[PDB]
């Protein structure tokens, strides 16, 4: 909540996308708890729902 | 005898380290008084 | 965690930080010696 | 099947500002980055730039920011190369490349067939054909030609078995000389840079 700085975002459909599907990008959808500010979770263990 | 103190804090993904040494007599450990620790190392780790 | 030590000849030479400490998540490791210190966060398989 | 072809070879004088084109098919030529790669005779590959056919966004190498421009036409799926103020050091083999579905957008997946470009002031001197103890084999001789891409055939291409072509040799007068033989006949020499076809019988 006390973040100070700038966030720079732009369209990258011509770089990070392919007609056959650019599957090299992954996102975490399930997790036991929410992430803290500036936290990283690279674990790939199967989440028990 | 030399006494060493350290403080390890991890807030908002940044790991802060404080360190300061104070020579104390051989009477006992952790004597009374105050000794402020100075920050030396600050680095982000982003881990839990 | 506040750390304090008074052992002669600096017997202690580092600390370990992590959440699971079995190479399942990134974990911090601090090594200290007479020449240079190495601070590195990795997926260490820490021993007993 | 996806195919990628370029224009034919050309040879012009310094300062004529020739143009090379590329034609692609078999895929959507709006999402794959297409570019070109320069290769001078004797050295390695030198990338010049790429262009995204979906829009006017272009990227060029720092060593080719103004030496060469790259354009494309999405309506006909055709790319183009243009130069200005040609010099003697501009002669090189140009290979086109496309993104492809193999890797990232910057990785070149497929390649064309190549287009030879020669820049000189010889004005494309015309060649000369001459025929060549064998009993057996026959052959012919080509002399007094400046351009390198000279092709020689036998009986309009009807004879392919036993045909062998030896590399060209540069004479002291500044002209090359090649010779082709056939195992046993009219040898057909076609000088594409000058459109001069000479038929000679052994």
């Amino acid at each position: 909540d006390d973040f100070t700085g700038c966030v720079i975002a732009w369209n990258s459909n011509k770089l990070d996308s392919k007609p056959s599907g650019n599957y090299n990008y992954l996102y975490r959808l399930f997790r036991k708890s929410k992430l803290k500010p500036f936290e990283r979770d690279i674990s790939t263990e199967i989440y028990q729902a | 005898k030399n006494l060493r103190e350290f403080v390890f804090k991890n807030i908002d993904g940044y790991f802060k380290i404080y360190s300061k040494h104070t020579p104390i007599n051989l009477e006992r450990d952790l004597p009374q008084g105050f000794s402020a620790l100075e920050p030396l190392v600050d680095l982000p780790i982003g881990i839990n | 965690v506040y750390f304090a030590s008074t052992e002669k000849s600096n017997i202690i030479r580092g600390w370990i930080f992590g959440t699971t400490l079995d190479s399942k998540t990134q974990s911090l490791l601090i090594v200290n010696n007479a020449t240079n210190v190495v601070i590195k966060v990795c997926e260490f398989q820490f021993c007993n | 099947q996806m195919q990628l072809v370029q224009s034919g070879a050309e040879v012009k004088k310094p300062g004529e500002s020739l143009k090379i084109s590329c034609k692609g098919s078999g895929y959507t030529f709006s999402y794959y980055w297409i570019g070109w790669v320069r290769q001078m005779p004797g050295k390695g590959l030198e990338w010049m730039g790429i262009i995204y056919p979906g829009d006017s966004d272009t990227r060029y190498s720092p060593s080719f920011q103004g030496q060469v421009t790259i354009s494309a036409d999405k309506s006909i799926s055709t790319a183009y190369l243009h130069w200005s103020s040609l010099k003697a050091s501009d002669t090189a083999m140009y290979y086109c490349a496309r993104q492809g579905d193999l890797g990232d957008w910057i990785l070149l997946g497929y390649w064309g067939q190549g287009t030879l470009v020669t820049v000189s002031s010889a004005s494309t001197k015309g060649p000369s054909v001459f025929p060549l103890k064998s009993t057996a084999a026959l052959g012919c001789l080509v002399k007094d030609y400046f351009p390198e891409p000279v092709t020689v055939s036998w009986n309009s291409g009807a004879l392919t078995s036993g045909v062998h072509t030896f590399p060209a040799v540069l004479q002291s007068s500044g002209l090359y000389s090649l010779s082709s033989v056939v195992t046993v006949y009219i040898c057909n020499v076609n000088h594409k840079p000058s459109n001069t076809k000479v038929d000679k019988k052994v």
